[PDB]
RNA sequence: UAGCUAGUAGGUGGGGUAACGGCUCACCUAGGCGACGAUCCCUAGCUGGUCUGAGAGGAUGACCAGCCACACUGGAACUGA
RNA sequence: CCCGCAGAAGAAGCACCGGCUAACUCCGUGCCAGCAGCCGCGGUAAUACGGAGGGUGCAAGCGUUAAUCGGAAUUACUGGGCGUAAAGCGCACGCAGGCGGUUUGUUAAGUCAGAUGUGAAAUCCCCGGGCUCAACCUGGGAACUGCAUCUGAUACUGGCAA
């Protein structure tokens, strides 16, 4: 169901940051990034077509908290909706209770996020959710409940929301830990940086 | 109108009683081409009117026989 | 023996655009000078007469647009062997719509293009891309 | 307007009085992502030589492929030698699907989403030489219309 | 070819035959067993391969592969069967299940322990 | 002898029932001549709750079909001026 | 598996059937079928569908629904719409 | 289904790691013991064997197995071939069959166009809706590429003309 493991390894193997280990600090500079996946992070990889695509897959999983069989479902949910397959691939997972909790700043990090969406704190339209797979619909208002709102650990983590780029699709009230999702995101919006292209090729043949 | 069927003529050999051939110009499913496929029918007629070689009309009617549930209409073209 | 003389026809302008050849004569008949004038109507050949009384031969004027030929490639589809007979949705188009199926409707022979706005299909005799 | 990348790379041998001697093939294809594709071929003694080689000719061997805006104009024959290669327009969505050696050819000659399959051997060489004479035998609707000396709406409309 | 000769004569599909008569798509089949014993590869291996005769449930009787270092098989003692070719030993079309009925565990496996049959350490 | 009753359909612990008119000794779930609406009891005051067509209960009754104890109490739900 | 068929194929006299009819008699004609594969042999419930496939196709007929068939094996009729 | 108890508390494997194919080393063994979907690994420095760590891939499942389609344009109707790779009968005649030059006239069988019937409901596909979410469920829509039936169009193909 989830990861619980070494959550830091899985930013040395990708190379790049995958909001795993956030947190209350900013910039960590305590793994050696990059240049150390395992025993053997020295080893130059060789890396093929299949494996950049891999890579990008997993990349992308590993960030969200979703699992291949779940993560194969909205590919071809992807596929069957309109527009294009890759922009749909990432609006959908933008789309989920705890990236959205995660976005809003309720949670240090995204597995915070989960646990905060699943230990009946986060509320949606007058109704609790316990699913971190829940599809946000558009004119929407995510909330925390009265009996867990103001928690030491909420607290201390919407001020790390501040340092973040924060979305532009979705709305934080931040007083009485009340957001309120808006529109779609868009691909301009967020990442820059991980590429669908390669997703879609992965699971195409 | 009634369901008429043009057809020619097989045999006729069996006293009140015709055995009619309906070439049928149908195409093959799979690979498209037109194929020329034969209905043997075995058709009612009162007296020896139609002889072998003929174009025959044939009407649906009731079972006259085991077999032979068509019926003679007219003749058109006699034989040659 | 000259079973198809539909398809001779089209061998004759391929091979004649091949050969970078002017003219290309053959046996004339009424279906041959129907399709020749669809190739003309549109922009393939370049005029043609049908010069003859007893024995008519069509003789065709191939066009030329730079060292390369006009007709880049023509092929029979309704040959005799297998006839094609496609219906109005149905009718093929060539190229994605930038070359023509010459087909043989009700009203006449005429393009694939002319074909689906008169609103019925038929034999598909040729394409040419 | 670089744009390169390697396809294939092969080992290859000889033999003479001593033994055999081992020398390596390119095969490297290039383009401006905009209508131009040149493959290379190139061989060498070491293997980075011999992809130095390629791209060098790879660059001067170049031709010009007329598309619509990112993708190709109408479905495409393309022999050469035992690859027939087929590939089709395809719309404003999906993305190349093709295999290798013929997607390297295509992603660089600037063609965003077409379908194509590779028929018969699917020999790295020989398929991209494949695509690159159905690429450059592919004709446009303004060439179409210029060579009949009709129109370019009355062809297409 | 020719489209009249088809017509007369359709394509007739390649009806590939199966690698395992086993019959009536079955996973599995028990085996009483006749004769375990050692047999030599063919050319580049050289080696004591450990191989039994199986007198099947359905009536067939087969050859199959001692897969794993050591056995319990002996004489009779019944064991079950699955698919799968070893490329090496001609003849030899099967492969015995390790773990199930009277095929024992390899002993001391730790690594690729459902493939041979053994539990946790 | 022809009978409008329900079909029940629909998960378990979630029925939903089918209203169709169907032959008395044909099942429940099976055969029918033509579906006629439908009913949901698990519905509460929201958009939808119940529909049924009464234009084709006319042709069906005004002949000769029946009306089970469920049907019969829906066309009183529904009303003919309430 | 290349020939198969004597109530076999027709016609009428009679006879039966809810009803058309070799369904069944009596005669009369001596045909009918078959290379567009009869006959014989092996295998098989059939369809809506399912699965795979770009599609044509290939495979398939668990589960829901329609039709058929069968009820320890082999006959038989009764009772009734 | 809604509130209260306690305290991380009760709750993670098992494949794989020479190439194909995401992922490395140390020992032990020495063409032996064993792996093997295909190629192929072992003869005393094994990345493939057994162990260990290290990784990678999935995870309430994971591998193996059998079974169908796919890739296989490897039965090719769309869509293959037959000089030398498998493949032109040793060569003729020829009935049935397939195909048939050229020009008018007429039927419309094929073909084409519209017509009404009908393709049971279900699934399959879009716009919706109820399961806390999905899975499931369900409302409508098209779809159901169908098969028949009258009316015409006559270019093409056939029938019949001279
Ligand atoms: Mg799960
Ligand atoms: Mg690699
Ligand atoms: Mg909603
Ligand atoms: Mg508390
Ligand atoms: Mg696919
Ligand atoms: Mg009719
Ligand atoms: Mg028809
Ligand atoms: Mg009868
Ligand atoms: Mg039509
Ligand atoms: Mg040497
Ligand atoms: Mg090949
Ligand atoms: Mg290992
Ligand atoms: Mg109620
Ligand atoms: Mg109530
Ligand atoms: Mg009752
Ligand atoms: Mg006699
Ligand atoms: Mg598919
Ligand atoms: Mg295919
Ligand atoms: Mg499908
Ligand atoms: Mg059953
Ligand atoms: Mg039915
Ligand atoms: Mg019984
Ligand atoms: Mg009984
Ligand atoms: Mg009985
Ligand atoms: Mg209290
Ligand atoms: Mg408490
Ligand atoms: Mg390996
Ligand atoms: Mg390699
Ligand atoms: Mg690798
Ligand atoms: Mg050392
Ligand atoms: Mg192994
Ligand atoms: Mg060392
Ligand atoms: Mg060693
Ligand atoms: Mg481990
Ligand atoms: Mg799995
Ligand atoms: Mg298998
Ligand atoms: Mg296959
Ligand atoms: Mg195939
Ligand atoms: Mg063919
Ligand atoms: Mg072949
Ligand atoms: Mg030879
Ligand atoms: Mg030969
Ligand atoms: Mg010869
Ligand atoms: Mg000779
Ligand atoms: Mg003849
Ligand atoms: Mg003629
Ligand atoms: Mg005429
Ligand atoms: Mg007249
Ligand atoms: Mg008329
Ligand atoms: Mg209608
Ligand atoms: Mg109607
Ligand atoms: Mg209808
Ligand atoms: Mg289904
Ligand atoms: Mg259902
Ligand atoms: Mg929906
Ligand atoms: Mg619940
Ligand atoms: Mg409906
Ligand atoms: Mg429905
Ligand atoms: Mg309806
Ligand atoms: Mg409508
Ligand atoms: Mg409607
Ligand atoms: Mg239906
Ligand atoms: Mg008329
Ligand atoms: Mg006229
Ligand atoms: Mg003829
Ligand atoms: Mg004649």
């Amino acid at each position: 169901a989830r990861y619980l493991g070494p959550k830091l390894k899985l930013s040395r193997r990708e190379g790049t940051d995958l909001f795993l280990k956030s947190g209350v600090r900013a910039i960590d500079t305590k793994c050696k990034i990059e240049q150390a996946p395992g025993q053997h992070g020295a080893r130059k990889p060789r890396l093929s077509d299949y494996g950049v695509q891999l890579r990008e897959k997993q990349k992308v999983r590993r960030i969200y908290g979703v699992l291949e069989r779940q993560f194969r479902n909205y590919y071809k949910e992807a596929a069957r909706l309109k527009g294009n397959t890759g922009e749909n691939l990432l609006a959908l997972l933008e789309g989920r209770l705890d990236n959205v909790v995660y976005r809003m700043g309720f949670g240090a990090t995204r597995a915070e996020a989960r646990q905060l969406v699943s230990h009946k704190a986060i509320m949606v339209n007058g109704r609790v959710v316990n699913i971190a797979s829940y599809q946000v619909s558009p004119n929407d208002v995510v909330s925390i409940r009265e009996k867990a709102k103001k928690q030491s650990r909420v607290k201390a983590a919407l001020e790390l929301a501040e340092q973040r780029e924060k979305p532009t699709w979705l709305e934080v009230d931040a007083g009485k830990m009340e957001g309120t999702f808006k529109r779609k995101p868009e691909r301009s919006d967020l990442s820059a940086d991980i590429n669908e292209h390669l997703i879609v090729e992965l699971y195409s043949k | 109108k009634i369901r008429t069927l043009q057809g020619r003529v097989v045999s006729d050999k069996m006293e009140k009683s015709i055995v009619v051939a309906i070439e049928r110009f149908v195409k093959h499913p799979i690979y498209g081409k037109f194929i020329k496929r034969t209905t043997k029918l075995h058709v009612h007629d009162e007296n020896n009117e139609c002889g072998i070689g003929d174009v025959v009309e044939i009407r649906e009617c009731r079972p006259l026989s085991k077999t032979k549930s068509w019926t003679l209409v007219r003749v058109v073209e006699k034989a040659v | 023996s000259m079973q198809d003389p539909i398809a001779d026809m089209l061998t004759r302008i391929r091979n004649g655009q091949a050969a970078n050849k002017a003219a290309v004569t053959m046996p004339s008949s009424k279906l041959k000078v129907a399709i020749a004038n669809v190739l003309k109507e549109e922009g393939f050949i370049e005029d043609f007469k049908v010069e003859g009384d007893t024995k008519p031969e069509l003789e065709l004027t191939l066009k030329y647009f730079q060292g390369k030929a006009v007709v880049e490639s023509i092929q029979r589809v309704s040959r005799p062997g297998l006839r094609i007979y496609k219906r109005k949705d149905e009718l093929p188009k060539v190229m994605a719509g930038l070359g023509i199926a010459v087909v043989s409707t009700s009203k006449g022979v005429m393009t694939d293009r002319a074909a689906r706005q008169a609103g019925l299909g038929g034999e598909i005799i040729c394409y040419v891309a | 307007e670089l744009q390169e990348k390697l396809i294939a790379v092969n080992r290859v041998s000889k033999t003479v009085k001593g033994g055999r001697i081992f020398s390596f093939t390119a095969l490297t294809v290039v383009g401006d992502g905009n209508g131009r594709v040149g493959f290379g071929y190139g061989k060498a003694r070491e293997v980075p030589a011999a992809i130095q080689k390629a791209m060098e000719k790879a660059r001067r061997n170049m031709i010009n492929v007329a598309l619509n805006n990112g993708t190709l104009q109408h479905p495409v024959k393309g022999v050469h030698t035992g690859s027939r290669v087929f590939m089709q327009p395809a719309s404003e969505g999906t993305g190349i699907i093709a295999g290798g050696a013929m997607r390297a050819v295509l992603e660089v000659a600037g063609v965003h989403n077409v379908l194509a399959k590779a028929y018969g051997s699917t020999n790295p060489i020989n398929v991209v030489r494949a695509t690159i004479d159905g690429l450059e035998n592919m004709n446009s609707p303004e060439m179409v219309a210029a060579k009949r000396g009709k129109s370019v709406e009355e062809i297409l409309g | 070819a020719t489209v009249n000769q088809l017509v007369r004569k359709p394509r007739a599909r390649k009806v590939a035959k199966s690698n395992v008569p086993a019959l009536e798509a079955c996973p599995q089949k028990r085996g009483v067993c006749t004769r375990v014993y050692t047999t030599t590869p063919k050319k580049p291996n050289s080696a004591l391969r450990k191989v039994c005769r199986v007198r099947l449930t359905n009536g067939f009787e087969v050859t199959s592969y001692i897969g794993g270092e050591g056995h319990n098989l002996q004489e009779h003692s019944v064991i079950l069967i699955r698919g799968g070719r070893v490329k090496d030993l001609p003849g030899v079309r099967y492969h015995t299940v390790r773990g199930a009925l009277d095929c024992s565990g390899v002993k001391d496996r730790k690594q690729a322990r459902s493939k041979y049959g053994v539990k946790r350490p | 002898m022809v009978t409008i009753r329900l079909a029940r359909h629909g998960a378990k612990k979630r029925p939903f029932y089918q209203v169709v008119v169907a032959d008395s000794r044909n099942a429940r779930n099976g055969r029918f001549i033509e579906r006629v609406g439908f009913f949901n009891p698990i519905a509460s005051e929201k958009e939808e709750g119940t529909r049924l067509d009464l234009d084709r209960i006319a042709h069906w009754v005004g002949q000769g079909a029946t009306i089970s104890d469920r049907v019969a109490a829906l066309i009183k739900e529904v009303n003919k001026a309430a």
